[PDB]
């Protein structure tokens, strides 16, 4: 088997999104290079609003 | 200890047909089984081992086969008759059934006489005995050779004490040998001296961890005079005003006093003046008071300069320069030595020098170190022919550290207390150091040199603490020998003497074992997949039943928490192409005799390297010297037959012939494997055939059974056997004769010589020339 | 043939490939140029440094 | 035919590591003095922590050397090529990589090995020669079966996730040509739309 | 190395279907692996115990 876990099931993406959302969900069971945590900002402006 | 073997051990079986007219001599020395395929010389090795232990030749021993005669009633015969090896009388009756059936009369007097005196024991010049008796060849070269390895080590006593006279201590009270030992006396001993090199040098922390553990227990219980502490305070109080209601500098340095620690700091005196390089360590206070300086300088002054590394060397001068010179250890950080030298020595601070202790060369010989001088440190660096300190202006630095003026521009408050403590210091090791001195030559006799030069603190365990040092010189307690202490000693001397030759044996056991079976390594998966594969087995298998190394070999490899087993694999793989020198003991050299012959000699041990299979129509010349009837062993095995020479085709080859019907009409020779087979004499008359068909066809391969000739004695007038062999047997497998058979004519081949020592010998089990003094 | 192949694999950073010479790959360019420059100096220098 | 990188920078032919001063400088470590004045014993206690893992390195080398060639064996040679392409990074928390080295399990494959063979890898390569003519198969019965294709309407994903429901009815009676098939698309389908792509052409 | 030989009617009168396709695996190789190397190796790691 060339995966334990599919990185996703093809026939349920619609769009390019989807494969990104799909992909973090089963991140998990690959090895990741760096294993997520939260995240650090280091710029942040907010904008007029209507 | 030496065994005396009673009977010389004879392998010789007697065969005799039921008429009488054949009679054959055979030498049983047992069948072992080869495997082929893999290398033969290996499998020789381990039927060595069983066949020494066959013969009685596996320990070391001595005949004593002297006494095996008896005397002849006839007043002219005095000659010695043996009653060891192939009786003579079996021999006589064998020789007149024989006769019998030609019908010659039967043996007369004279020939009686001159059999049944064959046999003899005669003595030698030097005194031994020598037996001429009837046995086996190979029986008499492995026992006789066997004989002259184990009398390598045996020498006279009065050889073996010239040979340890240099390591006799003087306090010891001589041993008085009788008479009858010092003309007759003979001692069984290995004399070879084996390196404990390559266990130190490839695993260094684990076995300076070991010994130095094992010395620190023993001098941690020596005893000291109990000496109060009140008369060297008062003393110290008067010296530099000691007042209640003030805060003094001396304070601070007498309410950290404890002699708690005591019995361990003195274990580390001894051991750094025990060996060549026995570094130690000590850590101060991250803020340095006056203690720190006390037990810096006192490390400076009383401890060897081989003891102290630069490093350690520049730390206690930097504790100084913070303390007396009022500054920081971020600006001493990157000052040398030579700076701060200058630094202390501008303040008036002359205590910046390390001093060499000065060397003691021992009274005797060290132990397993021969034609060696030993060596050991002073304690307390001072000079045994002045019985004072090396510096010799000791006296006016005290002095000029008392005027000195330290951390304070007005008073001498620094100065007074380290002057006072370090006076108090100077006095105790002046008077106590000659007791220190004997105590460290007591221990360095337990030591080897190997051991003394070799052995380091690397772990860094032994660390002073700075309370304890300077506690230590300030209430130094003089050394007592007592007499329970002395006798402990002595006890552990034979202890460390039967580790050290314990350990010997191990290294020489694993060096030879390295050699046998790991060879070199690659770069390449294969050769470590290889070489992982066989360390794991070799492992296994050594520490399987009774393991081959001792369990103190272990303790040393599991000093660190490993198991056994792991510790054994790590150190085996380092050795790996060693060029260390392994000295032959005789009974490797026994084994690889054994060995040599095993595979010279096939027949005797029940194999052989070629077979042939031949239809029974094709006459084949045969040995007929044992008068078997249709007999399978041929002289050689023939180069032609019929004015052709005989093809040969390997076993290999052999097993996967199809075309094996085609050839097996021909005949044909098989080799490059070894052929076990059996064969068993009957002595009445039969159609001689095998057990067993010759092969075996499967859709796989061909193959050859298990070989068993039934052989019987030929009468040649009987048709009906001769009929059944023709027509019943339609092939026929030939081997080479087995040379252990031997026909009864030639009986006179079978005549052999072994010597045994005289009688007047006498063994000594413990060659020891000393006795302990209580 | 591995041990073979193996070798060769060092020597000119290629797998051997049937229907094609083996002449040595990179290495033998280099040093058969090389030989030359040493020789004569009129012969050119046309190795690179890297 | 293949190379790798021995595990912990140990020479075989030596069986030490590469350094070979690595002895002495664990000793100046231990002599050293670092922080004196906000620091307590940290030479002691780096120096002791470092002849740990030199000791463990020594020990278990070729358990772990053992395991990358055993690795190794399981993958084919066309996808050793393509991994050639594609880079990374690993980040490894300080922690981990210490706890690794300080507690260093023994690998132990004897079991595995009979003598120079180790079964469990041959037959594991094997089966990629099966799927290797599944895949050929799948695809010859798929282009002749639909021929060229055509998008009038609809996304590309939507083009080929269809596709490949129909192949699913069309070959019902043998399913080895749709599993082969979503294999193919599962690996491209990672990059998105340009993965598709490629799948379709 | 050499075959077992079948029964003796097998080879007088013995005929079998054999497919001489080996196939390639480059199809499924031929891509951008980067997204799908790190659950391949995985499944890599899982083989061996």
């Amino acid at each position: 088997k060339l995966f334990e876990t599919s990185p996703f099931d093809p026939l349920t993406i619609k769009n390019n999104q989807d494969v990104v959302d799909k992909l973090y969900a089963t991140q998990s069971s690959s090895i990741q290079e760096v294993v997520p945590t939260k995240t650090f900002a280091t710029e942040l402006q907010f904008g007029v609003t209507s | 200890e030496l065994i005396k073997v009673p009977t010389i051990p004879h392998n010789l079986v007697l065969i005799q047909s039921d008429n009488g007219k054949h009679a054959l001599i055979k030498e049983d020395l047992g069948q072992w089984p080869v495997e082929t395929g893999i290398s033969l010389v290996n499998q020789a090795g381990v039927f060595a081992v069983q066949l020494a232990n066959k013969l009685g030749i596996d320990k070391p021993f001595v005949l004593d086969a002297g006494s095996n005669y008896f005397t002849d009633t006839s007043f002219i015969d005095t000659r010695k008759y043996c009653t060891d090896g192939l009786s003579p009388r079996e021999i006589q009756k064998a020789l007149n059934r024989q006769r019998a059936y030609y019908d010659r009369p039967e043996l007369t007097i004279s020939e009686n006489k001159t059999l049944l005196s064959q046999s003899i024991i005669y003595p030698d010049a030097d005194g031994n005995d020598v037996s001429i008796i009837f046995s086996g060849a190979m029986s008499h070269a492995i026992f006789t050779y066997a004989q002259s390895q184990w009398n390598k080590n045996i020498i006279k006593l009065d050889d073996y004490i010239r040979e340890i006279t240099l390591t006799v201590p003087k306090q010891y009270r001589p041993r008085r040998f009788k008479e009858i030992e010092h003309t007759h006396g003979y001692v069984y001993r290995e004399l070879n001296q084996g390196s404990l090199l390559p266990l130190v040098d490839a695993n260094l922390k684990e076995s300076s961890s070991y010994y130095f553990k094992k010395l620190m227990s023993s001098i941690s219980n020596v005893p000291v005079d109990a000496r109060t502490l009140q008369s060297a305070t008062a003393a110290l109080a008067a010296d530099t005003g000691q007042a209640v209601n003030r805060a003094q500098h001396v304070s601070m340095l007498t309410n950290r006093l404890t002699t708690a620690n005591a019995p361990t700091v003195r274990a580390i005196t001894v051991l750094t003046c025990m060996f060549k390089q026995f570094r130690i360590g000590m850590t101060y206070a991250l803020d340095p008071n006056i203690m720190d300086v006390a037990a810096a300088t006192c490390m400076l002054l009383f401890r060897p300069a081989q003891s102290i590394s630069d490093e350690q060397y520049r730390y206690c001068l930097q504790t100084m320069a913070v303390f007396l010179t009022n500054t920081t250890y971020d600006i001493v950080n990157n000052d040398t030595i030579d700076v701060l030298k200058m630094k202390l020595r501008n303040q008036g601070w002359p205590f910046v020098e390390r001093y060499n202790a000065v060397e003691i060369d021992m009274s005797v010989e060290p132990l397993r170190s021969p034609g060696q001088v030993g060596r050991y440190y002073n304690p307390f660096n001072i000079d045994p022919l002045t019985k004072k300190h090396v510096e010799d202006r000791l006296e006016e630095f005290i002095n000029q550290v008392q005027v000195g003026r330290f951390r304070n521009a007005s008073g001498n408050a620094v100065g007074t207390t380290l002057a006072a403590f370090l006076r108090a210091c100077r006095d105790k090791t002046s008077a106590n150091w000659r007791g220190y001195s004997v105590l460290v030559s007591r221990y360095r006799s337990l030591i080897p040199n190997e051991l003394f030069e070799s052995l380091r603190n690397i772990s860094g365990e032994y660390n002073i603490n700075p309370q304890d040092e300077h506690s230590f010189f300030f209430a130094l307690a003089q050394i007592n020998a007592d007499d329970e202490f002395i006798g402990a000693i002595d006890k552990e001397s034979a202890e460390y003497l039967d580790e050290y030759a314990t350990l010997a044996r191990d290294i020489s056991n694993s060096l030879t074992l390295v050699k046998a079976a790991f060879g070199p390594l690659e770069r390449t998966s294969g050769s470590i997949i290889n070489h992982a594969n066989n360390l794991n087995k070799v492992i296994n298998h050594v520490f399987a039943d009774k393991p081959l190394i001792s369990e103190t070999m272990l303790k040393i490899l599991t000093i660190d928490g490993t198991t056994g087993k792991d510790g054994y694999r790590n150190w085996l793989d380092k050795l790996v192409g060693h060029n260390y020198p392994v000295y032959v003991e005789p009974v490797v050299n026994i084994m690889n005799f054994i060995s040599a012959r095993f595979v010279a000699d096939s027949s005797y041990f029940g194999y052989t390297n070629e077979i042939m299979i031949m239809p029974n129509h094709i006459n084949v010349p045969v040995d007929d010297r044992f008068g078997f009837r249709d007999s399978p062993f041929c002289t050689s095995l023939p180069r032609t037959i019929m004015g052709n020479d005989v093809r040969r085709i390997s076993y290999n080859v052999f097993s996967m012939m199809e075309d094996i019907d085609d050839v097996i009409s021909e005949g044909f020779i098989l080799y490059d494997a070894y052929f076990n087979f059996s064969y068993d004499i009957m002595t009445t008359d039969g159609v001689t055939r095998l057990k067993e068909d010759i092969l075996i066809v499967t859709d796989t391969g061909n193959d050859i059974k298990p070989i068993h000739f039934y052989i019987y004695f030929e009468n040649r007038n009987d048709k009906k056997l001769r009929y059944e062999s023709k027509m019943n047997v339609s092939y026929r497998l030939y081997i080479k004769t087995p040379a252990c058979l031997l026909p009864l004519s030639d009986y006179m081949r079978a005549q052999h010589d072994y010597v045994s020592p005289s009688s007047s010998r006498v063994y000594i089990k413990d060659p020891a020339v000393v006795y302990t003094r209580s | 043939d591995v041990p073979f192949v193996q070798a060769y694999s060092k020597f000119a950073d290629d797998n051997p490939r049937h229907l094609r010479v083996k002449t040595g790959g990179k290495m033998a360019n280099a040093l058969t140029n090389v030989i030359r420059s040493y020789y004569s100096i009129n012969a050119p220098a046309i190795v690179p440094q890297v």
